[PDB]
């Protein structure tokens, strides 16, 4: 079978730049590679069928090229919404064989978190349970460190923590934080504290709540 | 009268019939290259001429059972279809 | 229009067998393969079979373990793929896709997130996030929901039925003691809200539950 | 005449794993590998023919795959019957060539 | 004969677009095929596409981006290429060669040095360059011409219009805010001067200015 | 498409010796290579065609030989006209495709 090799797996780029997908057949395959784009939480979408035929409904910057064991698919100027994932397929011998995969990663610019600390609901504490969040949305680098504390005492126990992938709107990261505890024992305390420490800021970024 | 648009009607029907039982038997095996629909029509064609270049053939039993019938019919066919061409050429071979 | 329609989720048993669908709308040809790609989380796509509804004829993926058996109905045009003896590294989403005989995938489905686990099956509990009454707001407001213990994934959030999608963050799930956890987040401009509403759309199709929580402002 | 190496040449391996076995070609011999089974003190059994057509009285963890030059023997689920050697087997070109071996330790 | 003739240069501000041209000599063909190679400075040879003017029929190189659409006029045996949308990237020399339609390139044309910014033309300044009164001469004497202060790429000097050409360097232009600046150089026998005439001349395509300046001895 | 390699890229010889560029293909092109002679301010002047058929106009020096995917373009004797870049360009297949060239010093 055609063994489709993907190299590299991860492409970083700054915006605006020309960026270029490498994909290699194990033997000649003609021309009967075709391109399919899979964003997070997302179905396959075709982008270039045969090597370098477009698609009704595809960006002009997207291009493709290629004869024999070689093939490339071309990004012409990159934005936010291009990036996900990049998959080789060719239709020369049977079976049909997928490639390895090419994640797309954008370098952005800087940029600080967005804290937000939400008090649990009341509709959360009538069935006995409570647990504190915290958004830190749309921050750049994905590096970031957040630190709960419950009436200036640090806490750890009860803590969950979401990253998401790279943003496909704005190129940032975004991750939450919940501290699950009982309403029992919620309320045996006063304040609550979200900090967020991004390398955009010495000081790290505090929202806290009182009960 | 001119039965040869009947030969004719034949031919199409076995390189379509020829075409869609390839793919349909080479499917399943690998390294089979006569698997999409579009170039499988132009390997009937390549079988019932008689031409045969060889970029694309079965590999498989039925797919070979598939070309015997596409050679049988086909060449048969084909063989009609290109002698009453000749034959009308000669007619005006004199008309000169 | 949706090509190809999937179900939402299948939870299986170990050691027990689903019957996954997909009913295929559009234009129908006889020379159409209906294909199934299996996805296992954090990996690649991975071709399984397919299947031509026009003569009956299936095949299958000989490099890896052949569990499917591939089957058509013409009269309503839905494949069906059946998947038996079901284990842990079956958990997967499956989509299924129409090539038409030209060798390319033109349209795909939404694909099937098949759990395989002795658990049961749990609705999820959705819980508004309203700003507390001492924060400073912004040009712009930020407030999302709270799915909470649900079995198993997936769960569909959307905000004022997709209307509302710029500035929009779905956290991926936890898994908490046989319990999924995840949020949702918005961000409108602050004089948009509260004087126009803002509901989160949260959707459980392993349970079949579908309900909407407004976001109102806490007093 | 066709060169026929399997790399590995030991196969270490937990029970209830699953295990393949590798056998590349020097050319594309299409889908004409053989692959066979040897115990200790015995004679060669035929376990796979043509790359993945199974044999009537092999057990069904027993798969095949490949075309080309890269071959694969699969075991779904090893147990200790399944301790042997394993040999490849071209029939594309004359002569017919075996295999190096691969052997399977549990 | 120069088969192949195209313009000197082609100044385009960034955005818009240039059109070329190649007007061809020579015997025409059913089956010549004229196609265009792109040099950017530094780097090599660059297929950009081809075109048949018997039919109409063109074609491009999907490696790279297509700036390009092919055209040719029949009656007046030039081919066009119409580079739209330029950028600093696009900044080369363009080439035309004809092919009889068995695979090399029997014939080049001279280039098109492409230039996009978005300065304006300026026109150079020749300035004689005489020995002083007091350097000692061998059997042979050095002399030569400056252009300064012109824009874009290139200009074309030459020595009594080719007479003169063992001996003779142009040393690669410099750029010096918006602006080029080069140097000739000739060594005859000294006995030849300036008993026979020495001229340097220049061409500026881009600004459609030829000058030329006779080498006369310092007092 | 085909990729033509030429190394090296800097071709350093003393006058008089025989210089020898070297031309790979990524895959068998037959004998549809050609060569090309480029001077400083200079357009490409074709100087053999099809491996080792000679030009009108190229000094006898200048031959080419090989098949499949190593060419050669040699020259008997460098002298000092023959320092510039030379490139390699198959039409065994579409599209057409330049080497990346090779400078020759003296
Ligand atoms: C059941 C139906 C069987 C026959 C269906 C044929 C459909 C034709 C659609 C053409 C689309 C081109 C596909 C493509 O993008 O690929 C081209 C580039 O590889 C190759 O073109 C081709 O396959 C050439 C077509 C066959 C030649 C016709 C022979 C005439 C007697
Ligand atoms: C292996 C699938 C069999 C398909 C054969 C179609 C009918 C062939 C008649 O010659
Ligand atoms: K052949």
């Amino acid at each position: 079978d055609i063994l489709l090799t993907q190299s590299p797996a991860i492409l970083s780029v700054s915006p605006g730049e020309r960026v270029s997908f490498s994909c290699r057949a194990s033997q000649s395959i003609g021309t009967d590679i075709h391109w399919y784009q899979q964003r997070t939480n997302g179905s396959p979408r075709l982008l270039i069928k045969y090597a370098s035929e477009s698609i009704s409904g595809i960006p002009s910057r997207f291009s493709g090229s290629g004869s024999g064991t070689d093939f490339t698919l071309s990004i012409n100027s990159v934005e936010s919404e291009d990036i996900a994932n990049y998959y080789c397929q060719q239709s020369n011998r049977w079976p049909f064989t997928f490639g390895s995969g090419t994640k797309l990663e954008i370098k952005r610019a800087d940029a600080a978190p967005t804290v937000s600390i939400f008090p649990p609901s009341s509709e959360q504490l009538t069935s006995g349970g409570a647990s504190v969040v915290c958004f830190l949305n749309n921050f750049y680098p994905k590096d970031i460190n957040v630190k709960w504390k419950i009436d200036g005492s640090e806490r750890q126990n009860g803590v969950l923590n979401s990253w998401t992938d790279q943003d496909s709107k704005d190129s940032t990261y975004s991750m939450s934080s919940t501290l699950t505890l009982t309403k029992d024992e919620y309320e045996r305390h006063n304040s609550y504290t979200c900090e967020a420490t991004h390398k955009t800021s010495t000081s790290p970024i505090v929202k806290s709540f009182n009960r | 009268w001119r039965c040869a648009g009947a030969a004719t009607v034949l031919l199409v029907i076995v390189l379509l019939a020829g075409s869609y039982l390839a793919v349909l038997a080479e499917r399943g095996a690998p390294g089979a290259q006569l698997i999409t629909y579009p170039r499988a029509l132009f390997w009937s064609v390549e079988t019932a001429t008689t031409v045969g270049y060889g970029d694309l053939y079965p590999v498989t039993l039925w797919g070979r059972l598939v070309a015997v019938v596409v050679m049988v019919a086909g060449i048969t066919s084909f063989g009609l279809v290109t002698a009453a061409l000749a034959t009308w050429f000669v007619g005006q071979c004199q008309q000169q | 229009q949706v090509q190809l329609q999937q179900p939402g989720a299948e939870l299986v048993k170990p050691g027990a067998s689903v019957k996954l669908s997909c009913k295929a709308s559009g234009y129908t040809f006889t020379s159409d393969w209906i294909h199934w790609v299996k996805q296992r989380p954090g990996h690649g796509l991975e071709w399984i079979g397919e299947i031509i509804p026009s003569y009956g004829r299936a095949n299958y993926n000989e490099k890896i373990q052949k569990k499917a058996t591939l089957t058509a109905d013409k009269s309503s045009s839905t494949a069906f793929m059946q998947l038996s003896s079901l284990t842990s590294e079956d958990s997967a989403v499956y989509y299924c896709a129409r090539e038409r005989g030209d060798g390319y995938f033109a349209v795909w489905g939404a694909g099937t997130t098949v759990t395989v686990s002795s658990a049961k099956t749990t609705p999820p509990s959705v819980y508004p996030l309203a700003p507390g009454s001492a924060a400073q707001t912004n040009s712009m407001v930020t407030l999302g929901c709270l799915v909470k213990g649900y079995f198993p994934e997936p769960v569909t959030v959307t905000w004022n039925s997709g209307s509302l999608s710029s500035g929009v963050h779905t956290f991926p799930a936890v898994l908490q003691s046989d319990l999924y956890t995840l949020s949702s987040s918005v961000t409108v401009p602050s004089s948009s809200w509260p004087s126009e509403t803002v509901t989160c759309n949260v959707a459980h199709p392993a349970s079949s539950t579908k309900v909407d929580k407004k976001i109102v402002p806490r007093d």
